[PDB]
């Protein structure tokens, strides 16, 4: 089977549809610095695991972490 | 904000349907159980390469892939 | 073309990896990250780590503990 | 557990400042050019675990390495 990607990039395809730019404006509403990203990652992270921890939510919050630092990076110094 | 702030609610929860989504997809789910530990990464690197074979590239694929790389790992770790 | 640079970083990861990788087995051995206090770790872990600056490879650092630190717990996250 | 979480800190402190304060990773990563990245990328992990060897060391250098070669394109 070699599909197998070809149905990856479709699902992750449709969550790039419908999130993408709900994502990149609300982290331009949050204006996240170098100084206070950290803070604003543990109070997302503790409402995420407030109502359980599931793998999906583990791998959306460390693939997250990873986008804050790159928005921080880009967008920092109160952009 | 500070230390608390609206946008973080909004981002969190956007966070919780993200990753819900991704553990209730059945297809998702059964592509995992259809490869075989007998070759893990070059599984990965197949699909990795299949996946990005249209030229095209967004978030939305890094989570995807992400997620089955992950739970590629948890069924060899706990599977063989 | 780019060869030396695969085998450059396996060989500077296979480094890291010589030292640190006993090191970390067992201060999560000792924590006992627990399917449910694991964020709390992971928060005071991530605020130690920022006092003293916020460099990529902290970051990098952080993340990819963060990963091995839910990995740990799905398997060892009995109590 | 603050005992061994404070040394997990500074473990990571160590290791994020050797990747930062690396320069044979630092001068690799300028060696290489924002004209097709994430191709490097796929050929740069295959040859690294072409030895069939797998580790945690090898995935943060492999990460950093990646993530790197992310910002450079950004800047
Ligand atoms: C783009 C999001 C970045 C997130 C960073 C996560 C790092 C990506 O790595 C995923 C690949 O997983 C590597 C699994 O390595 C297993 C190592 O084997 C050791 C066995 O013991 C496991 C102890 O945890």
């Amino acid at each position: 089977m070699g599909q197998v990607g070809r149905q990856l990039a479709i699902i992750g395809d449709d969550i790039n549809r419908r999130y993408d730019s709900e994502f990149q404006t609300m982290l331009q509403h949050l204006q996240p610095t170098a100084e206070n990203a950290y803070e604003y990652f543990t109070k997302i992270a503790t409402s995420l695991f407030e109502s359980g921890i599931n793998w999906g939510r583990v791998v959306a919050l460390l693939g997250f972490g990873y986008r804050l630092a790159l928005h921080v990076y880009q967008h920092g110094g109160s952009g | 904000g500070g230390s608390g702030d609206a946008s973080t609610k909004k981002l969190s929860e956007s966070l919780k349907r993200i990753g819900d989504e991704l553990d209730s997809n059945m297809e998702l789910q059964r592509m995992i159980a259809a490869v075989d530990t007998d070759s893990p990464r070059e599984v990965f690197f197949r699909v990795a390469a299949d996946m990005f074979s249209d030229g095209n590239f967004n978030w939305g694929r890094v989570v995807a892939l992400f997620y089955f790389a992950s739970k590629l790992v948890l069924k060899a770790l706990s599977t063989k």
